[PDB]
């Protein structure tokens, strides 16, 4: 006997695709997402390589479809606490964290946000954007509902008095949900590598050194800078920008011997977008290999050079020095000139890699899955079962199985939907 | 406690003030410094290690057996000597064939390396065995001095083997220095080599002096009053090389060079004659 | 002046000594087999900024087997062994060990500077690379220390033990030390 | 109304996976394959990167499953001739070429092969292996049936006299099959780039210059050399082997501006396999970028250096010169030494890229699909619909959509199965 | 001799002329913007095999903007314009055009060989880079050809037109030709 | 058929035998060679193109206007002159601003470039307008010669613009040569430059001679009897440079150098006097 219900863990593009494929196939599907809204990392991007098309424009309709699908039960701001049983017979225990806002009553109008006096970081802005203690992470959020962070709320009750739907509930408590499913699809995505430990590059010490994901937020028109790339030091545009490849990847000094597989492309994309916004900006990339392996990627690389005049230096930088004026000198060999260079820049962007998300180990142990040498989840067979696991009834989709771009993750999510549907169609 | 005291060459033969300050300091701390009678050059890794690994290792192993006979750990206040002796110790301990070869060479002397003692740096001993609180207690006069700390390369590197502090951004020497009331001033390329290592000082004096001149320019722009080092090799490079730079290019930095032991003695109210600053070429 | 140079501008098998690469790897430089020529070492190198010394290229040549090019290279002696490169190498290559092994081969090939030989001869004669002088004897006396440090300067037997080690390792012959005359030749 | 039957075109790993996923989901599936047996290029490989596991060992069970599945009708040695209609209502006309062997009676014993006097090249051996005019492409063929090539048969009738099942039919005629399906999955794979036009590298003129795929066949234990890597000139092992990357790819002089995405990895794999078979062999790779982007790939690259001592030269070779003794001099800059090198080798292997298969244009026009810039089939949306096409009811799977490795193709095949099943489950 | 050299072993903004790169690109070398430094050009180069001339590095420097390094480089004049590199470049860079533009800049900077100026002066005086001599005059006479070819050698007006073109383009000033004395300056 | 005849410098001023053989050959073929009165140096691309593009282009445009006034295409027997004139022609035709600049310069001479004629190589004219059959008919004595064909570089390259034959493995010259009964012998690095182009012969004679010496070694190992070229520049390099190599390194190859026109004349029974071998330094 195989229960004909599915659980999808994670609300990124991979989880969204898996859930929509399962629901369109007729299976009732739960989706558990730990953030107040689905979207994952794709919703944070401004544009996507290699087309430079807007990510939100194409992701938001799918998020809406998820939020309105008859066969999908969306549980945001929640986490899987326990998993027991086996294929077709999984008992799952989920803990819905308290929003202190009534999801059924909140319309997401935002008045409570306007009236709140307490400012706090917005997780969606990756440490460079502010919001209020009561917030909506981004205007396209699904569900379009508010959330109160109690570590910052001072219980002023202004939000309570400004809301008209009576949606504010300061007395809300965490809720325990128990569900029964036949299959599980883990689509928990990734986190950007934190380069603070790369002391020679100076992240967290030098003012004008940022990560690629922070740059994504700054370029984004809905970001905290209204889409303007500005120096953190003074709030002015940088005349000179350097990008550094392979930060947090291909590096045994930090125990990260793998390639993060997307950094080269998003580096080139961000460089092109900077040039598009500010044609006078000089942009330079320090790389080891340009890995433009995907469909149209090599053409994207050529275009980075021919069309936008982006400079490529083959050399892994030795150091980033902050000057007194807060400009940055990158000290690096140009291995093709065979000489040491010390070039000055107004901003330096670290091409951070991809790592397993915070809390990956806890969920891995809850389900009982194995992990690969790079810390991501291990598939049943690397050649012929990329989305299966040796735990029957549990499948992998997206960067949960390892670093990769959006189309590869989407293909994996569709495949996992198929593989999970097979046992559920069989019924036993 | 007790610890074998390795002197090297430069401290005992060009800058005995460092040795005298060290002896007085360790006497105040209740640590018995035991002489390593018959000790030789460590030998200097730059020349001997570059020329013949076996000779370098055999001489260092003899130096280590001198302490093994006393049954005490070795204490060195020279980055160069520490690097040489520590590297030889961990090489012979971790490789049986090389230990056999070195002992075969040592048969003539009547000694045998056993791998029974540890090699320790002066700063590491101060930081771990004594601690900052006791050093602070022994201070009699806080110093009003802006100091440029020169770590030197072989104190902390290779960090995989030495494992004392982070080589990129260490703090141990800075904390020891600030215990005296002096201020450790950050300056550009603070961790850069002084240029004297690896035999470069003797092979190409101009290149080594260029290292030193770059470092001195960076220290001067930071407005420091003195340089503090834990390496008589670095000490000599800075001291004599300031004179050599003045003679060659006319640059006049005039920044005093103090070993960490001398700085601690100054903060500890030791007699001026015991510092033997007459040995320093830079006043 | 013509730019023609038939042998310096092309690499063929005649420029390659494979036994040299094998000897270097077997002696502790085996890690040189796997750098991917990222150039972090050169970027970190303080001597590379002011001389023609290129550590990445030394590692590359060692891998290729260009023995004659390496051992005869003056720039090989520009490395101070600061270890910065080795601290940062993403492939964890033991760069300084490779440099020192190459230097040992160069010394065996006769590429030793006279000053380095002088240091060797000082160690042979007195057991110290930097032997004491009269002025320092005076300062040691004046500051309460002994006139001579308790080293090979004080104990002749220790000096004879050091000289026995030097004879047994052949170091005296490496630098051309003549025991009868006490000179270098 | 949507017909609940599917057609899968192509019998490679992608087509096999798509067909098995659809059949296990309960839909009746036709598979059409132009070769006498399914397997595609995967069945030609000896081992697979990055694990060096045997390709046939893991592919053959799936081929058997396809051949015995109740829900799959396998039509090998056949081609789709016409496609009419639309989603859910496709009428497809297939032409089964005459084997001159009765598929129902042939047991694949091979006696006819032993007795045939006419030798001809075996397509499965990629131009370096021979068989008879009546042949079985490889022992694991599905169906395990003989085929007679009439361009070489002399009608001697020895095969008729030796066969005991009466399976030989010299009077067989091509057969027309008409099927009705609701969806189509194009999984037609690729062909290796033919480097004859790269005159400076000398393929087809120099005796000891071979392609990567030829090398795959020679390495394979069931190949025409019994798994021995032998110089074509004299049949002895090569003491020195060079590999050249990016042959037929990343090259505007031949109108191939894209990266073939797998050649770096299979180059390193075959270098490792050569070293394993013959540890004394010296192996050198001429590359531009090492694109080891996949899971475990960067580790595979490191291992190529650390474990096997494979030499890497960063330089795109200018020329391959054949010496009088038939050794080969590769003239190339080492860009990291910054010097020209002329190194001698006993064999040179061209890392040929991937191109659309022969006859791709005809099938594309028959179905009515669009092609991308690189000549492969164009998906409906490069980010969010990688396996769909703008032609409703037609989907893409595997290298048909563009160059990629086996796990990516398998994920695409599973995804296409899901996407095709959705309309068929809906039924309208 | 010391190996110290504080400017030759490091690249900073002071070594870079951006206007030089822009001028080269605008004059027909724009394709230099997009080589990916594969080294096919250097591998194909017959002069690279026997001199220190490295065409890939010339293209690289042109992209970086190292004007002083390029135009003062003697190796720049080792290119025969055989076009082999340009025939093989995978990015379809117009290498020979870049080399010739760099050479024009070098000539404008005064880096002209005396022999090349001699060829220029021969063209100025006679309209031929290789003017006829007496032996060839008689040899032409022997086989029934005219003593002089029907060129600027025969027609003074044609030579006048050529000289007018040379004056109008300033070429006489580029090579330091003195019209009054008919000699080079 | 009529065609303007561009001579250049080296053929008309150092090797008139090539010119005489060409004139006799084209007279036998019914093609009217019309002199380009007042023509000058093309000018040689190596020097003038390297020094000043505008001067090179203006002089070449004047040379082209001579033929334009004559109302005929240009035929050149020199790879160098063909490259110069063909490049100038297509540059001025494909670019209006440069044409305006060049015509502004030319206005002083009373001339105006119009872009009305084509530039054609001697070998291309022979191969296409005449054909191998007619050439074979005109042969009076098949030649028993093993020849090394030197294409040169500027006959076929840049191939994108010239589009005559495949630069890597061409056959046109080989086929024309074998029409005479001579055998074109393959030799190593057959397509390599002779070293004289780009001004290298005058700038660095040793480098250019090294090119020539490499080519001569490869030809000698192939056992050829003579070299055949379609470039008086390459002809001069091989001929004079064999003497220069013999005098410099004491290596004598003694391989005769023949222009393709001279080879055809030899096969066509031309008088020995018409072929001016007295001009050749190599007997
Ligand atoms: C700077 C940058 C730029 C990029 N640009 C591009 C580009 O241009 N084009 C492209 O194709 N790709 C790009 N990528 C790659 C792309 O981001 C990924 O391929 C894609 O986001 C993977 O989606 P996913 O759904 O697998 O994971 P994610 O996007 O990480 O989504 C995972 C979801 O799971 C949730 N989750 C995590 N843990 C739990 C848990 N325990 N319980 C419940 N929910 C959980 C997360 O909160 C999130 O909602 C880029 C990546 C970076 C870092
Ligand atoms: C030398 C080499 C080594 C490789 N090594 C590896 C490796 O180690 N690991 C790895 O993961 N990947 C490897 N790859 C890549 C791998 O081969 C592909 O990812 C994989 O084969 C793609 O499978 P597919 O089913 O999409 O296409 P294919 O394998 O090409 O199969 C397509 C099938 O369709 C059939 N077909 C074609 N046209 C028609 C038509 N008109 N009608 C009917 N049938 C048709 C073909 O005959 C064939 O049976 C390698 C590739 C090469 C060239
Ligand atoms: S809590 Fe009330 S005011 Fe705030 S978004 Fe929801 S409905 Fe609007
Ligand atoms: S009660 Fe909390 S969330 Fe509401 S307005 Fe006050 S601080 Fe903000
Ligand atoms: S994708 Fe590019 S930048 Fe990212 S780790 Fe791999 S090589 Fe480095
Ligand atoms: S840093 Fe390490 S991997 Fe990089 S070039 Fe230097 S030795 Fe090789
Ligand atoms: S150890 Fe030598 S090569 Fe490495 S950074 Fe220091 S000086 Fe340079
Ligand atoms: S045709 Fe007959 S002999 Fe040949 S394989 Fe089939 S059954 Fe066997
Ligand atoms: S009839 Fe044809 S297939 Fe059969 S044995 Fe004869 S040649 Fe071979
Ligand atoms: S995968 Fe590697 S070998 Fe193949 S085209 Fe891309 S870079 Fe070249
Ligand atoms: S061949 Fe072309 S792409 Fe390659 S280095 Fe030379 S100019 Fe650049
Ligand atoms: S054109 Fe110049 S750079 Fe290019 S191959 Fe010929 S000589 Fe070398």
């Amino acid at each position: 006997s195989v229960d004909d219900k599915a659980l999808v863990i994670g609300g990124g593009v991979a989880g969204i695709q898996a859930a929509l494929d399962l629901a369109d196939m007729g299976f009732k599907t739960y989706m558990v997402e730990k953030r107040p809204s689905i979207s994952g990392r794709m919703g944070q991007l401004d544009k996507t390589f290699p087309t430079l098309d807007c990510s939100m424009c194409i992701l938001a309709p799918k998020m809406v479809d998820v939020g309105k699908h008859d066969n999908i039960e969306l549980i945001t701001y929640a986490e899987v606490k326990e998993v027991d049983g086996y294929i077709g017979n999984f008992k799952v225990k989920i803990e819905k964290k308290p929003r202190y806002i009534d999801e059924e009553l909140c319309t997401g109008c935002g008045s409570c946000v306007e009236v709140c006096p307490i400012e706090m970081p917005n997780y969606f802005d990756e440490g460079i954007g502010m919001t209020k203690a009561v917030y909506i992470p981004f205007p396209q959020a699904v569900p379009l509902c508010a959330t109160i962070d109690k570590d910052y709320c001072i219980e002023c009750m202004l939000c309570d008095e400004v809301c008209e739907r009576g949606a504010v509930k300061h007395d809300q408590e965490p809720e325990e949900i128990e569900i029964e499913v036949g299959t599980i699809i883990v689509a928990t995505g990734y986190d950007a590598y934190d380069p603070t430990e790369k002391l020679e590059y100076g992240y967290g010490r030098h003012t004008n050194v940022i990560t690629g994901l922070e740059l994504e937020r700054m370029i984004n028109a809905s970001g905290p800078t209204d889409g303007k790339v500005l120096k953190p030091s003074d709030g002015e545009k940088p005349k000179r920008v350097a990008f550094i490849h392979c930060v947090g990847s291909r590096d045994e000094q930090i125990g990260k011997p793998y390639c993060s597989r997307v950094c080269c492309m998003y580096i080139m994309k961000n460089a092109q977008l900077i040039k598009d916004k500010m044609p006078d900006t000089e942009v330079t990339l320090y790389y080891m290999d340009i890995r433009a392996f995907g469909k149209g990627f090599e053409e994207f690389y050529k275009r980075s050079q021919e069309k936008y005049g982006i400079k490529f230096i083959r050399g892994r930088p030795a150091e980033v020095i902050e000057n007194p004026d807060l400009t940055l000198t990158v000290r690096s060999e140009d291995t093709l000139l065979g000489k040491v260079t010390e070039y000055d820049y107004d901003m330096v962007v670290l091409g951070v890699g991809l790592v397993p998300p915070e809390g990956a180990e806890t969920l891995r142990q809850t389900i009982g899955l194995s992990k690969s040498a790079d810390g991501f989840l291990m598939e049943a067979h690397p050649k012929l079962r990329p989305v299966d696991t040796l735990t029957d009834g549990v499948y992998l989709a997206g960067v949960a199985q390892g670093p990769k771009d959006i189309p590869d993750a989407v293909a994996q999510a569709s495949g996992a939907a198929a593989r999970a549907a097979i046992p559920m169609v069989k019924g036993e | 406690m007790e610890i074998a005291y390795f002197l090297g060459c430069i401290m005992n033969n060009r800058y005995p003030g460092i040795e005298k300050a060290t002896r007085v300091l360790f006497d105040k701390l209740g640590i018995e410094l035991k002489d390593m009678e018959g000790a030789s050059c460590c030998p200097a890794p730059g020349v001997f290690g570059s020329f013949d690994k076996t000779t370098w290792a055999a001489i260092a192993a003899r130096n280590i057996t001198i302490a093994e006979d006393m049954g005490a750990d070795i204490m060195t206040e020279c980055n160069g000597c520490f690097g040489s002796l520590f590297e030889t110790n961990h090489l012979l301990k971790e490789d049986e064939e090389m230990k056999a070869k070195i002992n075969e060479i040592l048969k003539e002397t009547g000694r045998e390396y056993k791998g029974e003692v540890n090699v320790r740096h002066f700063a590491e001993v101060l930081y771990n065995d004594v601690g900052l609180d006791k050093l602070s207690e022994l201070v009699e006069k806080p110093l009003n001095l802006n100091v440029a700390v020169h770590y030197g390369c072989h104190f902390l590197k290779p960090s995989d083997e030495i494992n004392i502090d982070n080589p990129e951004r260490p703090t141990i020497l800075d904390e020891i220095v600030e215990v005296t009331g002096a201020k450790s001033v950050e300056y550009k390329d603070k961790m850069m080599c002084c240029g004297a290592g690896g035999g470069v000082r003797s092979r190409d004096l101009d290149v080594a002096l260029d290292f030193t001149r770059e470092k001195l320019t960076n220290m001067k722009e930071a407005g420091v009053d003195a340089i503090v080092n834990v390496c008589p090799f670095c000490h000599l490079q800075f001291d004599v090389g300031q004179m050599e730079i003045k003679d060659k290019f006319g640059e006049e930095f005039d920044i005093p060079v103090l070993h960490l032991a001398q700085l601690l003695g100054l903060a500890m109210g030791l007699p001026k004659e015991d510092l033997v600053v007459d040995a320093h070429q830079v006043c | 002046m013509t730019l023609l140079q038939r042998e310096e501008n092309i690499i063929r098998k005649g420029n390659i000594d494979k036994e040299f690469s094998e000897k270097i790897k077997a002696a502790g430089g085996d890690s040189l087999e796997y750098c991917f020529q990222c150039g972090t070492c050169t970027g970190s190198c303080p001597s590379g900024r002011r001389t023609p010394y290129r550590v990445r290229q030394i590692i590359r040549k060692a891998n290729v087997g260009l023995k004659d090019e390496i051992i005869s290279d003056p720039t090989l002696w520009m490395c101070t062994t600061c270890y910065s490169c080795q601290e940062r190498c993403p492939r964890k290559v033991k760069i300084v060990d490779v440099v020192k092994l190459a230097r040992n081969e160069a010394a065996k090939a006769g590429f030793m500077a006279p000053a380095h030989k002088a240091v060797g001869s000082f160690v042979i004669k007195t057991g110290h690379g930097v032997p004491i002088n009269d002025a320092t004897m005076e300062l040691r006396k004046a500051v309460g220390l002994g006139e001579l440090p308790p080293t090979t300067h004080q104990f002749p037997e220790a000096l004879e033990e050091v000289q026995k080690i030097i004879k047994a390792t052949g170091f005296d012959q490496l630098i051309g030390y003549n025991w009868e005359t006490g000179e270098l030749e």
